[PDB]
RNA sequence: CCCUAGUAAGCGCAAGUCAUCAGCUUGCGUUGAUUACGUCCCUGCCCUUUGUACACACCGCCCGUCGCUACUACCGAU
RNA sequence: GGAGUAUGGUCGCAAGGCUGAAAAAUUGACGGAAGGGCACCACCAGGGGUGGAGC
């Protein structure tokens, strides 16, 4: 019951996620690991890879005033801080809900602003490891952040927001694009200007200067427009010279110069690249007179261009350690030392033990690859209908044969003896090539999606588009049987080492196990959330497990199954794209899995409540009156130092706090709580009622609990002494408040009577005739009995 | 979607006339009706088009010819600049709220016509804790704007004052700013108040009736409270006796 | 039924507008109204690739 | 018996007598006795 | 584990009713208390936060994690 | 002979296996906090069984 573990992972330079950094090293993002290359020699320096995390990394930032510390933002919402000296994560920050997308650092590097796709921007302290605060604007996702203190951000709702940081609320907003979306932000390093790139190819230009009045900081000084009308991915400024680079996700990067805003900014140069660039970045090398623009493409490459300031040359490139588009097939050697990977545009064969590429060929498209025994030559069936043949040791192309006319070779299987190969195509036929010379063909009803042989070369099995499988005999091609019951067409199949089992992977999201004597389905087992691409048995039963098989599907999963006990024994995660191909070793000890990820991998009490609030307010009143006496003596520094509950509730007055704790309780509970209150607690309540009536708020509530206090303690008040003083104060204050409120409402009702009579006088009638029958609210009021 | 024959289809820079005297425009990739046009008499026959801009010339069996021009670009520019001005003045409202400039905050809230913040500004200005003694609502500047309100702003403020006067919790702040309103403006203006939005339940008679009857209820409550509040003078008289 | 077009009235009888209402209060008002409501043949390339 | 209970609960049909209104005769519409 | 007034408990007499019950069942009279009869503090159970009526009077937008729907733009293979 | 109601036969349809045991939703799923009501399956005050020996 031996499981599988990730041991190796390779075949990848920069992913389609954003944010390349330069340091003469290029620090880019592979899927979950952030890896740093030399650009001069193609050997990577290091990889930063964490065992606790699996989510993909999508934002990189270099700290200023201290390189060899970096901030990476992942897909789950976490941030890690790495070191380039030692490849560990010193601190981790789990603050956001989803998908960190833009990082930013302070000038001093003690403060870190991270804006997500869940639209929160959270700023982080780097000496206390506490989430400082959470700035909250922005209808949808934030696409630009910068530290000006002050913060300047821009979001996908086309708003630039200028936030303060001493008082954590926004000072300014402006709307960059009227009906579009502001997509990128670029700040001048001296904070004089900011240009924001919008959806139409329009670049808006803003000038920056360096509360009760009209505050005006950002000014739309003009609009610019670039050449290509795409959603612009980034705007990067030169840290030293007067240039910037604007690019969308396309094959052009437009470098403009800093000398109307159209007179201020002119395009210096337009750089064409061989692939769609995802993120450009700037590089200045010590001792050169140039501009080292480092582009990182979506098509799996880094390019360092030299731009002459006062044309482009493809100066440096990193393409050897990765396939450039997308791996469609893998086929690993009989000696299991090297493997071949077949991608659209290329063949690249690799060593397992060193995980470094050895040979490279160019083909048009590469559906299916498999080498011939002796591992000297390889076979590739392409989309255009042909079968190409290459060889490893001399690294060349031997032969090419138009197998089918324009119909893609969907299946290639080498004979287990090793003298023939079979190509099943997108035409109806499936052809046999003996070595290569065409020996026998097989015409069948529909397009053959996948065919495989038997390990003892006895029976063949094609798998059509008609959602069916035809198992034939190998010697003469007579129909042995056919397997049915698939709702959607069969994508793959693999049959057992003794030919007593077939697994059959379909597009209806399940795999079937057939017995291959009588072809009875053993058990249809629904095991993947999407259409299962491929299946493979481990070939050797030397280890006692030959009836186990792997299945790889579009839901980013491999699954290790047991066909004897019909049970999933392991679930293999770790791929971030739809896994297209996989293969197992001939020893079966490891397997390779090649994805849409472009990364091929190798696997081995109410009254007591108001009473305590009364006491809190009483201590607050004593502290405030002592602070009044101190500030009356001298204007020296005197802190009141009130309760942390008050400075956490927000420096409210004790009157407001005790009013809220009297307001929260329902009126019957208020009656019972004031009844349960003792006469030691009564005088504090009477002082706070004096405070309410003085600073009038909830006068009916104040009078209600005051008359309840007097009526439930009338004898004790008229026997005590200090109640005379505080009750005289509350009498004067309450009588003034009641007389003020009553006189205001009396003036209101008298004025409403006067204006109502005047409006009646306006309304009465104009004409006079014989019929004064022209000169009332009515309600309905149903009642059941 | 038509009700008679169509008889003419013209390309834009599509439009179709009818024989049901309506000429309607829509677009092809969407496929649903964009606009309809209803100038003519009985019939409609033919449509001409300006070849440079989008101007439609519709004529029929009736003798009138109507010339229409597109305004969609103009109203889109107007809606764009309106949203620009709206987000700018909404942020300056939030700025005045944060700064505590209650005067220009109240002016901008009355301009922006949304009252959930206007009520909070009024509760603040009637409880500022340091009121000017001669001022009506505590602040002389808010007194100045309540004196210098226009007729439509007075009527809209009254239409909010009846809703604040319904709630007995915001009844004191509604009564105080209503007191400031009545002390600022004379009775003849508030009686001859004529605003285009006076129809049905929101006309001036029913608005002043609602305000008056809820103020009658609040006044009855405060009168009962004063009469019950003479108990404190009775208790102080007993302690004076002792 | 007697409110304005842009505004809503709360349970307190106070007009608050949908424009000035924040996202959190919009979500909470949606949750309270929902709580009251609760109380009451293709191609081979498209298959393979 | 347990499977019978599960079938009735799932495709829920219960034989409890239901609370009927006491004035179904004179007030069959069930109007509300307040503002109309 | 059960129990709050002719209840707990004692006592005998009679019957043997189409199921049950003589190793007992069910009636019937007699004698007849102590202590609670409050509170949701503990353990729980039910329910409010929608409706079901109108005056007085009182209250005053309960909170979270997701789904579903509509629209908007993004990502990358075919 | 008409109209019904039954009883038992007879016939026709039902009675042809891409197959091989273990959703709905603008109305839905789950909670929390506050406040009520009730309970010798709760608190409080007492009483009484069973549990020790034998049938």
């Amino acid at each position: 019951y031996l499981k599988f573990e990730p041991s190796k992972s390779f075949g990848v330079v920069v992913s389609s996620n954003s944010n390349l950094v330069w340091s003469g090293q290029a620090i880019v993002a592979a899927n979950e690991e952030v890896l740093v290359w030399d650009i001069k020699k193609g050997e990577l320096l290091s990889r930063w890879r964490d065992e606790n995390c699996k989510f993909r990394v999508t934002a990189i930032a270099q700290s200023r005033t201290d390189p060899d510390v970096f901030a990476v933002g992942y897909e789950d919402g976490s941030i890690r801080l790495w070191d380039s000296k030692i490849a560990t994560s010193v601190v981790s920050f789990n603050g956001h809900k989803s998908a960190i997308t833009v990082l930013a650092f302070d000038k001093t590097g003690v403060r870190l602003a991270s804006g997500s796709k869940d639209t929160d921007i959270i700023v982080w302290d780097l000496v206390a490891e506490v989430g400082q605060y959470k700035l909250r604007g922005h209808k949808d996702q934030v696409t630009g952040l910068y530290f000006i203190g002050f913060l300047l951000t821009t979001g996908k709702d086309s708003l630039i927001k200028l936030w303060d940081l001493s008082s954590r609320h926004c000072i300014e907003t402006h709307v960059a694009q009227a009906n579009g979306e502001c997509w990128a932000l670029g700040v001048s390093p001296d904070f004089t200007g900011c240009i924001t790139a919008g959806n139409d190819g329009e670049i808006t230009v803003w000038a920056l200067d360096a509360l009760s009045q009209s505050v005006n900081f950002l000014q739309n000084r003009g609009t610019l427009h670039r050449s290509s009308k795409e959603r612009a991915a980034e705007v990067v400024f030169h840290p030293l010279r007067d240039y910037f680079a604007v690019h969308g996700v396309e094959k052009s990067v437009e470098i403009w110069r800093i000398r109307e805003v159209s007179d201020v900014f002119v395009q210096h140069v337009i750089v064409r690249t061989t692939g769609k660039v995802r993120s450009v970045d700037w590089a200045l090398n010590p001792g050169v007179k140039d501009l080292q623009l480092l582009v990182g493409g979506t098509n799996n490459l880094l390019e360092l261009y030299n731009i002459v300031g006062k044309d482009y040359n493809k100066a440096l490139a990193v393409e050897l350690p990765g396939h450039r588009t997308d791996i469609r097939s893998v086929a690993i050697s009989s000696d299991d030392k090297m493997l071949a990977s077949a991608a659209n545009g290329s063949l690249k064969i690799w060593n397992i033990k060193t995980q470094q590429c050895i040979r490279t060929f160019d083909c048009g498209y590469a559906l299916c690859c498999a080498f011939l025994p002796g591992d000297k030559v390889v076979i590739v069936g392409t989309k255009e209908g042909e079968l190409q043949l290459y060889d490893v040791a001399s690294a060349s192309l031997l032969e090419t044969v138009n197998a089918h006319d324009g119909h893609a070779v969907w299946a290639l299987q080498v004979h287990p003896d090793g003298r023939s190969v079979v190509s099943g195509g997108a035409d109806k036929t499936a052809k046999f090539w003996d070595f290569l010379v065409q020996s026998r063909i097989l015409k069948v009803s529909d397009d053959i999606l996948s065919l495989r042989f038997s390990p003892d070369a006895r029976l063949l099995a094609v798998a059509l588009l008609d959602s069916t499988v035809k198992v034939f005999f190998n010697d003469t091609l007579k129909l042995y049987l056919n397997l049915y019951g698939h709702k959607l067409p069969v994508l793959s199949m693999d049959i057992s080492y003794d030919s007593k089992l077939i697994v059959t992977s379909s597009a209806d999201k399940n795999i079937r196990i057939w017995g291959l004597d009588f072809g009875d389905c053993h058990k249809a087992l629904f095991g993947h959330q999407d259409s299962i691409l491929q299946v493979a048995f481990i070939p050797h039963n030397s280890d006692g497990n030959g009836h186990y098989f792997f299945s790889a599907s579009k839901d980013r999963t491999i699954k290790y199954w047991d066909a004897d006990k019909f049970e999933q024994i392991q679930r293999i995660d770790g791929h971030h794209g739809e896994i297209w191909a996989l293969a197992v070793s001939h020893s079966g000890r490891f397997l390779v899995s090649a994805s849409h990820d472009k990364s091929i991998r190798v696997w081995e009490m109410a009254g007591e409540r108001i009473a305590e609030a009364l006491e809190l307010g009483m201590t607050d009143l004593n502290t405030i009156r002592e602070w009044e006496e101190a500030r009356q003596i001298n204007p020296n520094i005197a802190p009141p130092q009130r309760n942390p509950i008050f400075v956490a509730l927000g420096n409210i007055p004790a009157e407001t706090y005790v009013l809220n704790t009297l307001q929260k309780i329902k009126p019957a509970s208020l009656h019972d709580a004031l009844l349960v209150l003792p006469f030691s607690t009564i005088p504090s309540l009477l002082t706070f009622l004096n405070l309410f009536a003085q600073r009038e708020l909830n006068v009916p509530l104040t009078c209600r609990i005051l008359f309840f206090v007097l009526k439930t303690h009338h004898k004790q008040i008229v026997a005590s002494r200090t109640m005379r003083a505080t009750l005289e104060k509350v009498r004067a204050n309450l009588r003034a408040a009641l007389r003020r409120q009553k006189d205001e409402m009396g003036f209101n009702i008298a004025a409403l009577k006067v204006v109502s009579m005047q409006l009646r006088d306006k309304s009465v009638r104009e004409y006079v005739d014989e019929t004064w029958e022209e000169k009332v609210r009515k309600r309905a009021f149903a009642s059941l009995s | 979607g038509h009700s008679h024959n169509v008889l003419k289809v013209v390309w834009l820079h599509f439009a179709s006339a009818g024989a049901d005297t309506l000429v309607k425009v829509w677009d092809a990739n969407t496929g649903e009706t964009e606009c309809t046009l209803d100038n003519h008499e009985d019939r409609l026959w033919t449509l001409a088009v300006h070849s440079k801009t989008n101007i439609l010339a519709s004529a029929g069996s009736d003798s009138k010819v109507t010339f229409w021009r597109d305004t969609t670009a103009e109203t889109q520019a107007a809606a764009a600049q309106a949203a620009l001005k709206l987000v700018e003045q909404e942020q300056t409202l939030e700025n005045y709220i944060h700064a505590g400039a209650y005067r220009d905050a109240i002016v901008l809230a009355l301009q922006l016509n949304h009252p959930g913040r206007l009520l909070n500004l009024f509760t603040n200005v009637v409880t500022t804790r340091n009121p000017d003694p001669d001022s009506l609502t505590g602040l002389k500047a808010v007194d100045d704007v309540l004196a210098k309100l226009s007729d439509e702003q007075i009527f809209q403020l009254l239409l909010r004052l009846r809703d604040w006067n319904t709630n007995a919790r915001t009844a004191p702040v509604a009564q105080r700013v209503l007191w400031a309103l009545f002390k600022s403006h004379p009775a003849n203006k508030l009686s001859s108040l004529s605003v285009k939005g006076a129809r049905g339940h929101k006309s001036l008679n029913e608005v002043l009736d609602a305000i008056k009857v809820y103020t009658e209820r609040h006044y009855k409550r405060i009168e009962e409270l004063v009469d019950e509040s003479y108990l404190v003078e009775y208790t102080l008289r007993e302690m004076d006796a002792l | 039924d007697t409110a304005e077009k842009g505004e809503v009235v709360t349970k307190a009888g106070i007009p608050i507008a949908k424009q000035e209402m924040s996202r959190e209060e919009k979500l909470r008002r949606r949750r309270r109204e929902k709580e009251r409501i609760r109380k009451a043949v293709q191609s081979s390339g498209a298959y393979k690739l | 018996i347990e499977e019978l209970i599960k079938r009735r609960i799932l495709a829920g049909e219960f034989d409890e007598v239901l609370r009927r209104r006491p004035d179904m005769f004179g007030n069959p519409h069930g109007v509300r006795r307040g503002l109309v």
